[PDB]
Parts: C-alpha cells; structure tokens; sequence
C-alpha cells in the first residue's frame, strides 16, 4: 500500500534520452556473409548500379 | 490590449519525449528618456508529449511596460522544426519514401528509423498501387489526452520506375505478365521455366547474384 | 485458392544460390514428414512424423 | 529458475520430434537474434516456431515482449512478432483487425512462399498472406502457449515476473504441472482444465525430461527438463487446426 | 467563519503537501503542490480498491 | 436592377463546332389582376467555336416587366454537359485513361476518339511514371481568338497494377529487372535467353499468343 501511495511527479526532463547499447559493427559484419546482398538501385535512375 | 507573439521551434524528438525549454524575453520598460530600458527575462515552458502544433503558451504580467498600463501577456506559439524523415500530420507521422518498381511488385521491406531509438523493417504487404500507402499502427505521436496511446505511422509510397529497358528485358516482362495459371501450363512450359530458372540462378555463369563495382 | 496444391514441394539447404556444395531434395505434401534428399551420388529417403 | 529459454536447448531437446532447423539457418539465427533484439528495444526475443510453405523458403517466426502485466484477470503480454524466410534479416508482423481476423480463419491449405500473395475470398475480398500468417500464429499462441505452473509471480504494480525461487514442478508427468502463459499465478487454471483428450504427455522419469505434445495442434511441442530447470516450446509444421479430434482418438 | 471553513476542509491536506514540498525542494512548488493534491485524492480511493481486491481473492480461494 | 440568370447546357461537340441554340424565355408582365400573365419568347443565341466556360449572354430589354420600370436584361451563362471521355480544362481537353502496368512498361498504343469524327491512336513513348501524363499537340479545343489553332489534348495516366502475382511470375520479373547489359552477358546467359524465348514463343505449345475462352 505504501508502494502504491508514493507520489511520483514525473516531469519533462530537459534532455532527450540517449540509448545505452553495445556496438554492433562486428556482429553486423558477421551477418552480412549470410545470403546474397541485393544490387543497390541508383536513386537517379531506377536501373541497378553496374556490377561484376 | 496588445500581446506579443513569439514563434517557438522544437524538433520532433522533443515533442515525442516532452521537452522543458527555457526562453529569454526582452522586456522594454518605457520611461521619460528617449531610449527605453530593456532586460532579459528567463521563462520556463513545459511542453508535454504529443502536444498539437499551434499550442499557445501565455505568460501573464510579462511584456513591454508602458508607464501607465500594465503590460499585456506574452504569447509563445509552438511550431515544429523540419525533420529529414518524418513530417507530422494531426496525431500521427507521415514518411514519404521513393520506391523502385521491382520492390513494389515482388515485395521488399522498407527500413525506417523512428523518432524513438528503435528500427522498423516493415514488409510490403502486396502490390503497392501508384499513390497507395502503408499504415503501421502505434508508431506516431503519442496522444495528448493519454500518455500511452500512439498514432499510426503512415508511409506514403512513391514509385521510382526504371529509366531504360532493353527489348529483351521487355520480352521477359511480357512473358511474366501473361504466364498461364499453373493448372494450365503444358509440359513444355514447365520444362522451359525449369531450364530458365536453373540457368538464371547459376552459381557461376548466372546473373541472379552479382557483386557491385 | 482455385489452384490445387501440388505434391512434393521443394526443400533447400541454403539461402544463397551460389553455395558450392549444397544438398537439395523434395518433400511430400500428401504425406507430411516424408522427405527425399540427394547429394551427388548419395541419396536417401526418410519419413518421420504422424502416420 | 531460468529467465528465458535457450534457442540451442530447445533445438536440442526437440530434434526427436522433428523440430529441427537448417544448419545454415541455425548459424544465421545465432548472429541475428541479438541484432534484432537491440534494434527493436526488447528485453526478450526468442524463436516461436517454423511454418512450412509450398516453397522451400519456410517462415521463421520469433516473438518478443517488452512489458507484461495483469489486466482484467488475464496476463497480458505486449508481444511483438517477426518473420523471416532466412535467419539473416527479420521483418515485422503487424496486428490484424477484427474484421479481417474472422475472414482469415476460413482460408485453409498450407501457405505459399512469397509474403506478397493475396488470397481472394467471397463480391470478392482481397487479403494479404501476411495477414493470414498473423492469424494462424495468434490462434496457436492462444491455444498452445504453455509454461510450468508457478514459474511466474506478481510483484508490486501488478506485473508478472519470473519466479527466481521456482524449485520445479513435482510430478512433471501430470498435466496439472503446466499452465497457459496468460493464466494468473493466483488462479489455479492449468492444462487439466482444457479438453480431456487434447494434450499428450510423455515423461522420461530416468533422464528427468518431460515432453508435452498438442493433439489439437499437431505441430506444437514443449519440453521441460526436471534435473535442471529449463523449459521451452516450438511449433514446427503448418498452422492449420485439427478439427475432427473425436474421430482420431 | 471563513477561517474555520478553511481549517476543517483543506487544513490538514495542505499542511502535508507543504511539508512534502519543503523536503523535496522541486523546481516549481506550485505545480508540485497541485499534482500532489490530485494524487492525494487518487491514492485514497485505490487504497479502498486494493483492500476490496485482497478481500475478494482470499474469499475466492 | 435585378436580372434573370439562366444556365445554358451545351455538349462538347456543339462548343467545338459552334452551335446555334434557340431558347425559350417566359416573360412575366404584371397587370391589375391578382395573378400575373406570362408569354413565351424565342431567343436565338449564337455560340462561337471554343468559347470559354462561363461566357455570359445578355439580352437587353428582355425580362419581367414591372408597370413602371423598364424590364432588366436576362442573362444566359454557358456551362458544358458532362462528357463520357473528355473534360475541358481551359483551351485544351483532358482524357483520363486507366492503363495496365505491362502497357506502361512495354509500351502500347492508346485508342481515343476525338470530338471531331477522327480516330486517334497515340503510342506510349517511354516508361509512364505514376501520376505522369502524355500530350498530343494540336488536338484540343479551338482557340476562341483564332478559329484555326487549337489546344493540346492531355492524357492523364492512372496505372492499373495487377492484383495477383505467383512466385514464378515474380521470379521472371526479378530476372527481367536485373538482367545484365548485353555487353556483359555470359555465353551461357545468351544461350539460356535464346532457349527460353524459343519456348515462350512456341507456335503450338507456347503461351506467347492464346485465344480467350
């Protein structure tokens, strides 16, 4: 009952929250070996970019 | 009598989370001297999450003070700064994305970065019509009335058609756009499609997978 | 749908089509659990599941 | 005593029941599950099951929830569902409104591969395949989602949290030792309160591994190791429902 | 008179709220006091709700 | 100082060619009787070719006649009746045609029957973008100023995307939308394309041309 009766004046913090998350550059590189990466589409002309 | 209105600029992230902005006010008290006396007054404005555009904040008692009449209130009007991705409409968000034609037909996943630190990969449900849109519920601005409900993010789909197509490419398009239903194809048709797919998905001489240069 | 589902649906072992040594077989639709696989000269059939 | 079922242990214990995943897909699953968990801001994300399609590109569905509280006598989990043809890249599964939630249960037959397929139903109604897939997952989760009893407890502010002092369920062979996830810890509602002949339990008393299979949904399995407190469930096979249960038994 | 009306109506609740504002030392005491009173009436009713729910569960068990 | 305004409805063909409409006007003259007495007048209005919508024709001295004041003029305003094909937008017509997706990409020839009794076939010049348009010079409404020059007929294109596509149809579309340039194709690729085309255009067992059932 004390826990439910505690006042909690949640006010707008001046700073936008920032996320605490470990870096994922290493893991993202490992994932990229799975599957075929689709050829990117040139924004200027919808035709695909040159490839080999 | 007369009130002074001041535009107040915020980013979409501040509106989503709820900012506590501090603003400086220049109050001009008028006296016998030719020049006026000005001072800087700091005001704390509390914007709650999901407040609609055009919200007016008024501070009574603050403003340029003529010797006789008590100064009128100062007015702060809320307007949002432009955002590279989302433009707000009513209570939800609008995301305009340019989409390649083959992404519309075959179907891919649109990847967007929300105002909250979450990453969405919404799939393309079916053949997107020209001018059609896709709606993701519970991804817009929070409701000003209740701090738990959210609007539905609206993705206005814009189609990017290819600029060139070869005669052989058009022939392949025509065959795919008039293929008989699978309960009608001949045995030659089934064998022909199998041969083409095997020669299209070839690991070495096939063009299914290519590496950009 | 108005198109009856054909039996012996395909089954793959790799997402990419450029893998060097990948096995590939078929899986029956009439009997769920029956699968046939073949890698070069080594092929085998097996049925696991409810009868 | 666990806080989240392992993907490896679930695949290991359910390999006998045919609940297996391709080795390359298993390798991709290990890398891409933490990536999607961080990207979606979820504290829990595990593989829910695998659905068979007319093409070899099956649907891998993993569910995840961020909050879980008691609401009107039902343990409500704000679950988020994701699907992926391969284990590399995941997409989202949006909830289905009620009007299409009733017009999707009448569509039967195992699904196709491409999620951009539209089924036509009777004037003609157009319904995306992803909507049909979401319906089947929701229906199976409502009927089959099972956890050991007393494994969850209510804290202050009416939230369901894992029981850190759960000592295990005595008599794991009995169906009274298992309950639905959405059942409140105080309520004595278990799998015994369901239909008499819809749940089959095979308990290995020596190895201390209890196995639960759903007869109304034949593709659902759930294991519970007794020597070490570890339980997990996985649905493998098509999402269709078994209606004529009385004739089969 | 007016003083008697104020004391017996909001005298006790306001004193508790003023004590909380003194200890908390917020950045805006007037808003803090206003929200405290709104919470003050809210926790009282859910306290009765909590007692009723606890009594009901024991009887049901 | 009141005037009678009467709408005048004309078809697009009449305005294009120039009609000569005979209209009937009911003029009321007030007498000593409690009720009025009215007569039907015949007025000849000569609409010139390509007159803009909203043209006002005024007949001075024609209107209800009060005993004292000379009756005011009667006003005729020109408005066009709806047309099954064309809607005029200023000096030129506008045609809205629903276009198949394969018609847009591959390219076909639209069929339009002009207001003049001449059939028109306009080819699709390139990949029709969603919301784009096509212009045919010299096929619009005649200019009111000069009786020879006309506007330009404008085709407004609204694409009609297919409703269902099979997995094999999508596979062919992906191969068509990612085909390597002809200077990059392998020898196996050229052989595969030649084999598939010869089977798709098979004279007896191919689906290149079929007869509707």
């Amino acid at each position: 009952l004390v826990k439910k009766s505690t006042f909690d004046p949640k006010e707008s913090s001046p700073l936008v929250p920032i996320p605490v998350a470990p870096d994922a550059t290493q893991t993202q590189a490992a994932v990229s070996i799975f599957g075929d990466p689709e050829l990117p589409i040139n924004p200027a002309t919808g035709e695909p970019v040159p490839a080999d | 009598g007369k009130n002074k209105v001041y535009p107040l600029e915020l980013t979409l992230e501040e509106i989503f989370h709820g900012c506590l902005k501090k603003v400086a006010h220049k109050r001009k008290v008028l006296l016998f001297s030719g020049e006026y006396v000005e001072e800087e007054r700091q005001l704390t404005v509390d914007v709650k999450p999901g407040l609609p555009t055009g919200t007016r904040f008024v501070f009574e008692g603050e403003g340029n003070k003529t010797p006789k009449k008590e100064p009128g209130p100062v007015v702060f009007v809320l307007k949002p700064k432009p955002h590279p991705r989302f433009v707000r409409r009513g209570s939800d968000l609008v995301h305009k994305v340019t989409l390649p034609l083959h992404h519309a037909l075959i179907g891919t996943t649109l990847d967007i970065r929300t105002l909250d630190d979450r990453d969405l990969k919404v799939p393309i449900s079916d053949i997107m019509r020209p001018g059609s849109s896709l709606t993701v519920p519970g991804e817009g601005m929070p409701l000003p009335a209740t701090p738990s409900a959210r609007g539905n993010l609206v993705i206005e789909i814009d189609l990017l058609f290819p600029t060139h197509l070869t005669e052989t490419q058009k022939m392949l398009l025509r065959s795919a756009f008039f293929l008989p239903p699978p309960t009608e194809q001949n045995e030659e048709t089934k064998k022909a499609l199998r041969d083409y797919e095997a020669a299209f998905k070839h690991d070495l001489k096939g063009w299914a997978t290519v590496f950009k240069r | 749908d108005k198109v009856p589902p054909p039996a012996w649906s395909p089954v793959f072992a790799s997402a990419s089509v450029t893998t060097r040594n990948q096995v590939a077989g078929v899986r029956s639709n009439r009997w769920p659990g029956a699968v046939c696989a073949c890698a070069g000269r080594h092929f085998t059939s097996m049925y696991v599941g409810w009868g | 005593v666990q806080l989240e079922p392992n993907i490896t242990l679930v695949l290991k214990h359910l390999a006998s029941c045919g609940a297996v995943v391709s080795a390359e897909q298993q390798a991709a699953l290990d890398h891409s599950i933490p990536i999607k968990r961080i990207e979606a801001g979820l504290r829990s994300l595990t593989l829910w099951g695998r659905l068979t399609t007319l093409n070899g590109k099956d649907y891998l569905v993993a569910e995840g929830y961020n909050v879980a509280s008691s609401k009107e006598g039902a343990a409500v989990y704000e679950t988020k569902y994701f699907y992926s043809q391969d284990g590399a890249r995941w997409s989202d599964l949006q909830p289905v409104d009620s009007e299409t939630a009733t017009r999707c249960a009448r569509i039967k037959g195992m699904l196709s591969g491409d999620p951009a397929k539209n089924y036509e139903l009777e004037l003609v109604f157009q319904i995306p395949e992803l909507a049909v897939l979401r319906c089947r997952v929701d229906a199976i989760a409502t009927a089959t989602s099972v956890i050991p009893t007393d494994s969850t407890i209510l804290n202050a502010a009416s939230q369901v949290v894992p029981n850190r002092l759960f000592a295990g369920a005595a008599y794991p062979e009995k169906l009274e030792s298992y309950q639905h996830r959405f059942s409140l810890p105080g309520s004595g509602v278990t799998l015994s309160q369901d239909l008499r002949g819809t749940w089959a339990v095979q308990y290995d008393a020596f190895k201390g591994v209890a196995q639960v299979r759903s007869l109304l949904f034949p593709g659902y399995f759930f294991y519970y190791a007794a020597n070490e407190l570890t339980w997990g469930s996985l649905y493998v096979g098509d999402g269709l429902r078994n209606n004529d249960l009385i004739f089969m038994l | 008179h007016d003083t008697a009306y104020l004391k017996e109506t909001v005298g006790e609740a306001l004193a508790r709220g003023c004590a909380a504002a003194i200890s908390a030392q917020p950045n805006d005491p007037v808003e803090y006091l206003g929200l405290w009173l709104l919470k003050y009436v809210k926790n009282a009713e859910v306290e009765g709700n909590f007692y009723r729910e606890r009594q009901q569960d024991l009887q049901k068990k």
